RNA sequence: GAUCUGGUUGAUUCUGCCAGUAGUCAUAUGCUUGUUUCAAGGACUUAGCCAUGCAUGCCUCAGAAUCACUGCAUGCAGGAAUCUGCGCAUGGCUCAUUACAUCAGACGUAAUCUGCCGCAAAAAUCUUGCGGCCGCAAAAUUGGAUAACUUGGCGAAACGCCAAGCUAAUACAUGAACCAACCGGGUGUCUCCACUGAGACGCCCAGCGAAUGAAUGACAGUAAAACCAAUGCCUGCAGUAACACCCAGCAGUGUUGACUCAAUUCAUUCCGCGAAAGCCGGCUUCCGGCGUCUUUUGACGAACAACUGCCCUAUCAGCUGGUGAUGGCCGUGUAGUGGACUGCCAUGGCGUUGACGGGAGCGGGGGAUUAGGGUUCGAUUCCGGAGAGGGAGCCUGAGAAAUAGCUACCACUUCUACGGAGGGCAGCAGGCGCGCAAAUUGCCCAAUGUCAAAACAAAACGAUGAGGCAGCGAAAAGAAAUAGAGUUGUUUCAAUGGGGGAUAUUUAAACCCAUCCCGAGUAACAAUUGGAGGACAAGUCUGGUGCCAGCACCCGCGGUAAUUCCAGCUCCAAAAGCGUAUAUUAAUGCUGUUGCUGUUAAAGGGUUCGUAGUUGAACUGUGGGCUGGCCCUUGCAGCCCGUGAAAGAAACAAGAAACACGGGAGUGGUUGCAUGUCAUGCAUGCCGUCCGUGAUUUUUUACUGUGACUAAAGAAGCGUGACUAAAGCAGUCAUGACUUGAAUUAGAAAGCAUGGGAUAACAAAGGAGCUUUUUAAAGGUAUUGGAGAUUAUGGAGCUGUGCGACAAAUGCUUUC
RNA sequence: GGAAGUCGGCAAAAUAGAUGCGUAAGUUCGCAAGAAGCAUUGGCUCUGAGGGCAA
């Protein structure tokens, strides 16, 4: 995904975007999902960056998963 | 808390008819999983013909007539499966359950050397108490002192009389194997290559006697011989070759026209 | 009774979530033991598949280590120093995990000697032991005076225990500055 | 079957609606109905209210009988009754709630709990008898209490109760030394060496499981040699798993993608753990079936989490907000993760890609209709969820926030001697209401299952309104009577069912079907329901009525000569069925993606600017040469496959190249003589790959081809003369065989592996932030027997000097 | 008991400070508004926050 915000103190939300398919229209339409990831001090991401998450534990009330690799 | 079965729910193998009951017996917690396994009841009342209906197979099987790896077993719901003996001793019949090639359970008969022993595929390995090294059987069986050399994917050859291991057979690129599950379940092969995808299920590309390709999951393997040429346990008697179903519907419309 | 389901909470829309089933025994909670400082008394609570928990009402006595000599004594409990939760918990002396206390340090001493040789038969071990071997010196200016600080590393509303290790390094200094 | 017809005008050609027409396991109502097979059946409205009866219990050879119980002669049993152990959290019913909830496909628990079932494990413990704390011995002959029962009873009753006396255990409590091992930690008296070291001896303490603390839970970037002290082996460094004797190989080696996990050692601390102190059987012993405590792993479950999808509404645009809203820190609580919760801190999280609010709805598998694309239904058999009048709370238990369990309040309601005591059909039958709208207060455990103290049988039959069977039943679906054949100008001939019975058959018992006989000539054993101007098949018929009565889905008939009303006759359509009403699919290219219209029929905004959004120009790109005068068809083979340049250098290849790993490869992949002998050494030898780890740098998504993984029932269809068929999965042929059969396919989207590069998408950039190799020199880990220290010499990188060789996509013998 | 008294609630009773939450129709958009209404408050022993100038 793509970094969206890092206004929260180690912590991020980001974004994945997709295309959804209609079968009755034969045709494509944008959708897009938010997630918040747990960050770690080893990495420094930016907004507009892509990131590598991978699922864990529950950490919070909304936080399931966490950075492992900044592109 | 589930305790009751119902008849359309049942598995497909057992091979029981949508308008003759609403219930099934239920399986009990065993050797063999629920979706796996064919209870006694059914192999004794179907299948074999014995018993006429419940009432017989009860009288048949808690007398202790009937029993399985060297044991009478007393429960019409007891889960038996993949490679398990069966021995009726008034009777004197000897069967040991498999997979044709169109994945159904049949039972081969066997003789009385070869109902001594059965194939037993490792699942686990742990240490318990006293640092004693375990392994876990894909029939719920725990070894207590397995061969230094035994790993997750290998096969146990297991006297049943004397309780002892015999021999080992490893998982590695040029041994045959049966499949245990899926779409090819019940077709012999040999291992060509294994993908491994750390994280996920490896898979494996196999190859058949007459050179056609399948793969499975790592998962649904059985090694049961060190090539398509020397197996360790006697099979079905297709052995394991799947048929093109154009070409099979043919013969059995010829053989149908000779027999009358 | 207390639930610890989601089900009450808002959803990060704002919105009310619409319950449609009643409380189950599953998510139950229970109520907090707050641990005391006295004679032992505890109350025993049984737990879901029939385990039983221990609910401690009043603990004095505790197991405490020093963990660069890798042992261990029984010793008696005599005060609360400091709380991060906050020093309510300290007025009212409460114990918890993670809390820092005052233990006796008899115990401590004695077995420095008989290990050592040194006050704070033919085979002289001691000597052998003694070497590349050094003490620091907040440690010892404790153990002159009575007392030493501890810090609590089991959950007395859990296991019924008070069980914990003793404050040496940078975490001894860290709260000696905040008592201060 | 990829189909249309009537109605706007004096005539015509359009747009456009109204009407006609065919289905519905789709409901209700009207008129009719001989035979047989297969079936739905109080969901819609009132998750409204309920008289009565029944729906969950269990005993074997194998847990407890002194019934003042019963036979028969000391052993039995319907052994009544009670205590004990297991179950009653399943099944059955219903659809009220419900939109980041539930559910479907696909996944996780390394965040947890788990009775019954399978395979396993077990060396802690000072007990008993006798004699006088000690001594002698060993098949440890352990203790107290309660039911049933008896006596006295209380109360109008109550699935209400009191006191006393007896007595069982597989209920409860207590409790076992020596036989009987291996291994370790801490400490005192004796011998010896040296001037410390070794061995006794004593003395402690060392089981499973739980808690805290400390170690282990490997290695896998460089190699030759000195110097000290302590050790090993030779008579100075060869040889060399480790270890001061009883053991000279009695673990130097757990698992995973990954672990603070498995397991082991040390210190301190629990303060749950019987060999049931059990029961039968077979032969003085021996052997065999059960039963139970603790520990540990499979299986069967439970609980939690969420990747993609999931109706209408803007005359609903802002929502949440330390008052928990988003996140952080230390805690608490839980079986466990977590704002789940307390304290303190920061200011976040969501929204036109539709938040928040409102409305109608349980979600799927699937049903109806359809050339294709679609539209619509799904209370209801299987799977998931939720509830038991409403609402909360809880005990027991492995599992319940249980309701044919308990507690309270609210609304209804039953009995009473007035003191008090009870109730919960959305289980099966039934009843009242409500309505357009839906069965018998029946028989049985024979089959299918569930429970369990339990094969069956024998004095000797477990329960089961789950489930099955029949009764009622034109919802719907198959097959099918109401005759047939003849001779002359109205008279004969056979045949058969409906029906009535059977030595019988079926069935748990009955019933139905099937099999077989006394029986048809108005074969009275008698067919109906709608119509006859047009749409739309079928009358200039005959009477009656006279814009009245009436018909008519629409257009229209009826005012004294009615093709249309009321009747008779005769004809038409479907036929054991046929009309009417209301919904819904097609008809409908009248919702249009495929596929509609917008000058005048309804419809382009008065004109511009502009943000999300949709859409967006070209280009990096003919491979060539030889066989069967260019170009093109074929079949061949082989090419550094433009040009350079012959082990290296050009081009590629992170799927690759560099490093290293004997705990890498079933023993280290492929191309009777020695070593040891104190030996279970019973031993040991006669170039491409595989596997682990480090260093070095880069391409997805999307589309498309395969493959994997994916409950039945339902749909498609392979075989099969249940007499055919709707069905079903069976059956067929000569002390049995067919090594019988039950094939196969499709199922949205999302998720998984792989190969293909044309059309495209994402991201980056905005072009001045843009050399290699070879020798000489100066400066600053590993091997020496192993273990601990000090030490030079070198490897390698860091750099500043000279030298040799070769490139350069832009001329330095150059430009200014 | 609570306006029945009286021409008439005249007179009397009644409300009440401070702080938090909350607040209708109408409207000249300023108000209406202290609209209406709900809750807390003593004493004692503690804890936190809010500063200056001297190295
Ligand atoms: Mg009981
Ligand atoms: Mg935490
Ligand atoms: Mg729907
Ligand atoms: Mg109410
Ligand atoms: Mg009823
Ligand atoms: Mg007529
Ligand atoms: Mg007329
Ligand atoms: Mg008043
Ligand atoms: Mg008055
Ligand atoms: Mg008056
Ligand atoms: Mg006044
Ligand atoms: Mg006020």
């Amino acid at each position: 995904g793509v970094v969206h915000s890092t206004k929260m103190h180690r912590t991020i939300i980001i974004r994945r975007n997709y295309l959804h398919f209609i079968k009755k229209y034969q045709r494509y339409q944008k959708r897009h999902k938010s997630l918040a990831v747990h960050c770690s001090p080893a990495f420094d991401p930016k907004q507009g960056d892509e990131v590598v998450i991978g699922q864990c534990r529950p950490l919070s009330k909304t936080i399931r998963y966490n950075v492992l690799e900044v592109v | 808390a589930k305790k009751h079965l119902k008849r359309l729910y049942a598995p497909k193998d057992w091979m029981l008819s949508k308008l003759t009951g609403v219930f099934a017996p239920r399986p009990r917690p065993g050797p063999h999983k629920l979706r796996e396994c064919l209870p006694l009841l059914v192999i004794i009342r179907n299948r074999l013909k014995y018993a006429l209906n419940a009432r017989e197979g009860e009288m048949i099987l808690r007398q202790g007539l009937v029993h399985v790896d060297n044991h009478p077993r007393r429960d019409g719901k007891y889960p038996a499966g993949f490679m398990d003996v069966v021995e009726i001793p008034k009777t004197g019949d000897r069967f040991r359950l498999m997979y044709d090639v169109k994945g159904r359970f049949a039972l081969v008969n066997l003789s009385e050397a070869e109902a001594q022993i059965k194939l037993m595929k490792v699942v686990n390995l742990y240490t318990a108490t006293g640092r004693v090294p375990v392994a876990v059987t894909h029939d719920g069986h725990r070894i207590r002192y397995p061969d230094p050399h035994t790993s997750i994917g290998d096969t146990i050859v297991y006297n049943v009389k004397e309780k002892k291991c015999v021999d080992l057979i490893k998982n590695r690129q040029g041994k045959a194997v049966i499949v245990t599950g899926g779409a090819n379940r019940g077709r012999i092969g040999e291992i060509v290559k294994v993908e491994c995808h750390p994280g996920a299920f490896n898979i494996a590309h196999l190859k058949d006697a007459s050179g056609a390709e399948f793969a499975t999951r790592a998962a649904n393997i059985f090694v049961i011989g060190k090539d398509l040429n020397n197996l360790q346990v006697t099979v079905p008697k297709q052995q394991g070759l799947r048929m093109n179903v154009i070409q099979e519907r043919e013969e059995r419309l010829i053989a149908a026209e000779a027999r009358k | 009774g207390i639930v610890r389901s989601r089900l009450h909470k808002r959803k990060i829309t704002g919105g009310k979530t619409k319950i449609h089933r009643k409380r189950m025994k599953a998510e139950l909670g229970r109520l907090p033991a707050n641990t005391r400082l006295g004679a032992r008394r505890v109350s025993p609570v049984r737990a879901r598949g029939g385990n039983f928990k221990i609910r401690a009402l009043r603990l004095d006595t505790g197991n405490f280590a020093w963990a660069s000599e890798a042992i261990a004594h029984r010793v008696r409990l005599l005060d609360v120093v400091y709380n991060a939760t906050s020093n309510e918990l300290v007025r009212t002396k409460t114990l918890v995990k993670n809390c820092i206390v005052a233990v006796d340090a008899a115990p401590f001493k004695r077995w420095y000697a008989k290990h050592y040789g040194i006050d704070l038969k033919l085979q002289r071990e001691w000597t052998r032991r003694r070497r590349n071997h050094r003490v620091e010196k907040a440690i010892a200016d404790q153990l002159r005076e009575g007392r030493v600080l501890a810090r609590i590393t089991s959950r007395p509303g859990q296991s019924g225990r008070a069980d914990g290790i003793l404050l040496e390094g940078a975490e001894l200094q860290f709260y000696l500055k905040r008592l201060e």
